């Protein structure tokens, strides 16, 4: 599950992952990445203050909606789907299109019913509301 | 990115480009010096919509087509973020494939 | 750059930063959806003022508090270029470590 | 020959450098490449609309038009030669010039009696007419 | 010694790293190249016109003037010291600060009683008054 | 590029340079606190004109002299896209290489 | 499933490993060996005139009967089992053993009523009884 | 092969072996030098038999034990190819493990 | 050392082997269990004569026919230290190769 | 110090040496070894009955009883020393010899009185006595 | 020219390989061996007393007297050689040999006229007559 | 192991061997073929003594002479583990070496 909070990534955070674990396991020596089924859909995430009206797209061009899911299974967002197979004089229009899952953790459990999902110009968007929070206040210090 | 594929009918380039977020007027196929040219430039979109992948700017592709290429009967479909290009062949000749199939 | 650590009063980030060159103005702590937040900007100094390291920017990092910290009893100090963070644990608990000393 | 049709560079083509080219033979393992011959005489190549008069420079500090040639064979142009060997008091005024053949594919036959070579302050510059063409008028599609 | 002459560095020089130096020894098999213990304090240096007033800032915060020392030998230029060891509830405030010293040859001779050097902000500085010379007028050519 | 060269007469940098599309006015030859000096920038020119290589831009090159090198009688000549500097040495001596020779 | 006859495998064979299989892929980048699985139960296979009476040893120490499975399918030999888990005060008497499956290619279909297999002292041994034949017999040339 | 474990009750050599086709005649275990020792040597075994992994040889292993193990209190045992050695430790002391567990 | 190759005629093995210092003796060509066995020894020969390259030992090489292959036609020749082995094909077909040849 | 007993080499022991340590530092990224320095001595070390009567031996050619030293420092042995350097018109009769130190620990505390050193035909002896024990008796189990 | 004295082959010698000539060296970066074309034709050779009545067999298996040449230049021996091309219908018989030429470096010159080669079950032969010598006598040390 | 070095009177090999646990019987010095040769074999010595190191074999070592060495006035000596050898140039010359040195 993709998780923004998690210390494995690279932000400016705590965690720093130049640290202890990209210095230990600099070489990929293991398991898969999935890397290779996740580049069937890029997908990015933004957060606006009204939404995490998921400014989750994905690039699925030629897919049909059969064809992709928008599930959310433990409060968390599922995207899946693959591409048909070819049928005999199929025009391909494309590089091969399979087989994948993407999980992103949301911050807050969603509300089903508010997530709003569509497909278009090969584009699936979804939407995830959020609740309405001041946000904690930043205090700031003087030097 | 752009796969080259060969059909019975056609081929020269048989064909794609991921354009995603490309519109037709933004892209421009030709042939010139019988060569096959793609070419166009990424613009924006709505800042409600997202991308994952490789940025924008300008692109433009170049394929050696068949001296003898039906430069004439050439064309260009875009749908859902790709182009085909389709060069129809001086004579249709499948590739034979023998393989057992029933 | 930022080390985590534990004392037995406190964590969660028990961080560090090394920010030399900065003003305490141009730093901010935080705690954004109950994770906090240190960023700021480098600024310019005296021409008289030499650093070998780094150039300057912004910068701004984000940690994952325990649900059960104090974020109102958040400390941040600042003192000769670094940036110390305390956040209170609910219940002081050190780690016991066993080692040989009289 | 450097033609700038072939598959192998990598523009904007077909058959993209990074596919099965690339990461088939990402080590040089085997032949050399001949880029120690051609570091000699570094030549671009522009096409204007009214030539090919190539805009072909050569960096051949200190050459005299002897030790150069331009040929023309099989019509395509051919580009050598070799600085002279050291004098016994020979102010180098180099590191080491020696050896080197470079031949670019004109994209059509050239009239040898209209290219021109011409050799001043190290530069090697040759000219190619090209005939006149409307070329290939590009048409528009709209979306 | 750090020697802003020394062949051994890129500039543009002599030298040229990139030559013989670079290419024989790519890899750093060998000796330790000390890089651990000069990382405790980063350091530049600035030639103004009036002195090598050194611009020669060191970052060590937290350091106490004690714990850092400022010498002249052979009238070369050494920086040296080591931030305190833990106390028992030392705040740490730190990742591991440890045993540096660095040298810097300076172009002359110092007066040791011209240089200055302050600690203040975690930030040393070394101010090294030279002695006034026209400098070496450049002469121009012409093309 | 530069060559670091020694002959009997001269050497300390007994230099070239590749310099070419340089106008010997855009070059500065000096001896600056007693270390040689080559400084310019490249120009533009004619888009008649072709170049294969690196770009553009400033340079400037920094050699440490013998102590005792005649400072005095340095020269510079710039010819076909080099430049070449002498300096005397206090003392014409020759490397002696004893090869194989008639 | 192992497959004596199969190509892929070094004897004097007209494969011969050494050749394009071993060059093309003589590192393992891709997918895992399932190695760690089987070094679980090594097993070898011995042939004898009689029977293909499996002299298929597998070493399963502390091993029981009703963790082992011997199945034929496709008229294929089947080894698969998993020591037990640890109780809560298991005397390990183990490095970790898990998880493993092992198929081997019978020359010949089995009378699966004729396979005879019998666990003791950790090691299982397999018996497959084969059709009495002549065997080709091996003309003879002379020199 | 040999694994070093832990007990509360016993370590030093909480070991195994992987002896598989011995006989417990062909093994000693031993203290020695107040060290662990375990040696033998493989024989062979019926023709019907097979083995894949490593061959036939002597072997012989050695541990040191803590100083104040209970040497007198050593048992070994043999059962399914397996070896386990156990030296009672002077006093049992699990390691303390705090994980959440009900 | 030995090559695998196809004729129209023939394959399974259209094999060689390298040979080299082996009589027709110290060889046997056989099919078992349907396989081809090439398998022999080297000797000595006079001390007068040299190799470089391996080493003298048995050998001993199996190959999977086709379940129709002519078993019974298979020939084997031995000439200047290579043998090569024929399997007929149940059918004569060449894999037809479109080469532009006049 | 070199320790028999130590769990850091490879005998028949818990330690293994293939396990974690082994895996975790294949490379020897880090320390020197110090192998150059003792490749100056190779020694052995022969345990007899009677005596730890070291047969430790060390290849010293060429050296002098005023070069080499035995120490006991800690009840542990020490062996240390140099071949004397160049003489202006010296016969090397030698490779570079220089600057090593070997320490080994012995099993039980030696009388410094009754070990014994001699340096002959460019080889060290040194002998340690060790207490009379009947050793720990080995019981022996049935199948 | 294969020469048995030249110092860059390791036998017992002085150059010794191991030293600076190997250790530079390690990886065979740059020059290709031509280890692929005397893959062609191995060739020992043995010196007997009475000559280097060469025992230089080469094995061209297939070979006809056409295609190989022994040639003396320099009073240094040469093979060379290549298999003919495929017929139409070529019966193989073997993988691909090809353009080889091999040069030995003999102790003395050799009288072109005493040689003999002869070429029997693909297997050359080439005899060189040498002097009679008592050759040194090696004198014995007592110790 | 076998050092070459150069003295003024002589080289050619100006060699060592490191010789350890050889008697001066099994050494042989020679030239054959104009070539040095070192030759010998170790043997066994007392159980008492210790070596750490390579093993015990023949060994045997071939060197090229300048085809104007005194071979008549070689020279060797065996102490303390290692072999001497020295050939004699034609002439004396000692390599110049121009080091700055009082």
């Amino acid at each position: 599950l993709l998780d923004p909070l998690s210390p494995m990534r690279t932000m400016r955070q705590m965690l720093d992952t130049m640290d202890r674990m990209f210095e230990d396991t600099m070489p990929v020596s293991g398991r898969n990445r999935g890397g290779s089924g996740v580049s069937e859909i890029r997908a990015p995430w933004d957060i606006k203050e009204e939404e995490h009206e998921i400014k989750m797209r994905f690039d699925m061009p030629g897919l049909s909606k059969e064809d992709v899911k928008i599930s959310v299974e433990d409060n968390v967002l599922v995207i899946k789907g693959e591409q048909k197979k070819e049928d005999s004089d199929d025009s391909w229009s494309g590089r091969s299109v399979s087989s994948y899952g993407t999980r992103l953790q949301l911050p807050d459990n969603c509300e089903k019913d508010k997530i709003k999902a569509e497909l278009k110009n090969g584009v699936l968007f979804i939407t995830i509301p959020k609740t309405k929070v001041e946000r904690k206040v930043i205090d700031v210090q003087i030097q | 990115r752009a796969p080259w594929d060969i059909k019975e009918e056609e081929h020269e380039i048989k064909m794609r480009f991921d354009m995603p977020g490309l519109s037709k007027e933004d892209v421009k196929i030709s042939v010139e010096d019988n060569v096959l040219v793609i070419k166009g430039e990424q613009k924006k979109e709505d800042s409600d919509d997202s991308w994952s992948g490789r940025s924008v700017s300008s692109y433009g592709t170049r394929l050696q087509l068949p001296d003898n290429c039906e430069k004439d009967k050439i064309k260009a479909e875009l749908k859902n973020g790709v182009l085909f290009i389709t060069i129809p062949k001086t004579k249709v000749e499948r590739k034979v494939i023998d393989v057992q199939i029933q």
